[PDB]
């Protein structure tokens, strides 16, 4: 998989009927389904995280995040697709590795940057004074759980 | 009349009363008696000594009346501020939170609910300056004793202090 990523780093149509014209675009169930750089790097970090190579996992995940967010200048480098996890389930997985490193003062510069971008959503918690009805996406409840373990 | 006589102390009279007549009625009388401006306030001054002397009746008093009544009791007679607050302190500390209904509730059926306790402190604060400071400080002190959390669901008393804005 490591090798995979560098592979995907590097990138003619005849006026004739060739085969690929008649070939389909493959599915996600295909063994010819290969995502993009970013999507994979995520796999690597994912797979790594399940094994218990937490530190390594982290570094992968940070590299993941570097890629996803910092990509203003070049060709865009995309997030993982939504049979997979959404952009906040990921940051969490970032911070969870950072906790299995014992990199807890990072794990917090993450859960800080998260709830800093996403202020401008959140539930503004006036039910705090009035105390089922308001809505909290699971991930915002959790950011707080892990800020905590940190 | 009994004061001028000095044969029996008002105490004995009010003890016998307490047995004899209907208590809810009685208390309201006494409550209002504490307030009537003077007619010869030795009268009011006697009732506070009776009350502070006998704790058990005074527990029922604070429990039976409305809030504004105890507020005015207090601002008039400061001898009642510190033990009344004492009784609230002592009721708050036999609650418990459940998470699933976002509310303080008591264990036992007779344990003055949240509703009632909010209200009386609501009032006591909604009072002249010489009591508001007293009570507000008596909150910050019982808060720190039960952990200085600044989030609900831990310290009954944090809860209250927040609930006052
Ligand atoms: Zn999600």
């Amino acid at each position: 998989l490591e090798l995979l990523v560098e592979a995907l780093n590097v990138p003619a149509p005849q006026f004739l009927i060739e085969v690929e014209l008649l070939l389909p675009p493959p599915d996600l169930a295909s063994p010819l389904h290969c995502g993009t750089q970013s999507q994979t790097k995520h796999i690597l970090a994912s797979r790594c995280l399940q094994t218990g190579r937490a530190g390594d996992a982290a570094e992968h995940y940070l590299d993941l995040l570097a890629l996803l967010l910092d990509s203003s200048e070049p060709r865009f480098s995309p997030p993982p697709s939504p049979p997979g996890p959404c952009m906040p389930e990921v940051f969490l997985e970032a911070a969870v590795a950072l906790i299995q490193a014992g990199r807890a003062q990072d794990a917090l510069t993450l859960c800080e940057e998260l709830l800093s971008r996403t202020s401008s959503l959140l539930p503004k918690m006036s039910r705090l004074w009035e105390d089922e009805l308001p809505y909290c996406p699971l991930w915002v409840s959790a950011t707080h759980l892990l800020q905590g373990q940190a | 009349e009994v004061g001028k006589a000095e044969a029996e102390r008002p105490a004995r009279f009010l003890s016998s009363l307490w047995e004899r007549l209907p208590q809810n009625n009685f208390l309201k009388v006494i409550a209002v008696a504490l307030l009537q401006p003077p007619l010869s306030g030795e009268g009011s001054q006697v009732l506070v000594h009776w009350l502070l002397g006998n704790s058990e009746v005074f527990a029922a008093f604070c429990r039976a009346l409305p809030a504004g009544l105890l507020t005015l009791v207090t601002s008039r007679h400061p001898a009642l501020s510190p033990v009344y607050l004492g009784l609230l302190t002592d009721w708050g500390q036999r609650l418990h939170y459940d998470l699933q209904k976002g509310i303080w509730v008591g264990t036992e059926s007779q344990d003055v609910p949240w509703e009632e306790l909010h209200n009386r402190f609501q009032s006591l604060c909604q009072a002249p300056p010489p009591l508001k400071d007293k009570v507000l400080t008596a909150l910050e002190t019982c808060k720190a004793q039960d952990g200085d959390f600044e989030v609900p669901g831990l310290s009954i008393w944090t809860d209250l202090l927040l609930a006052l804005r």
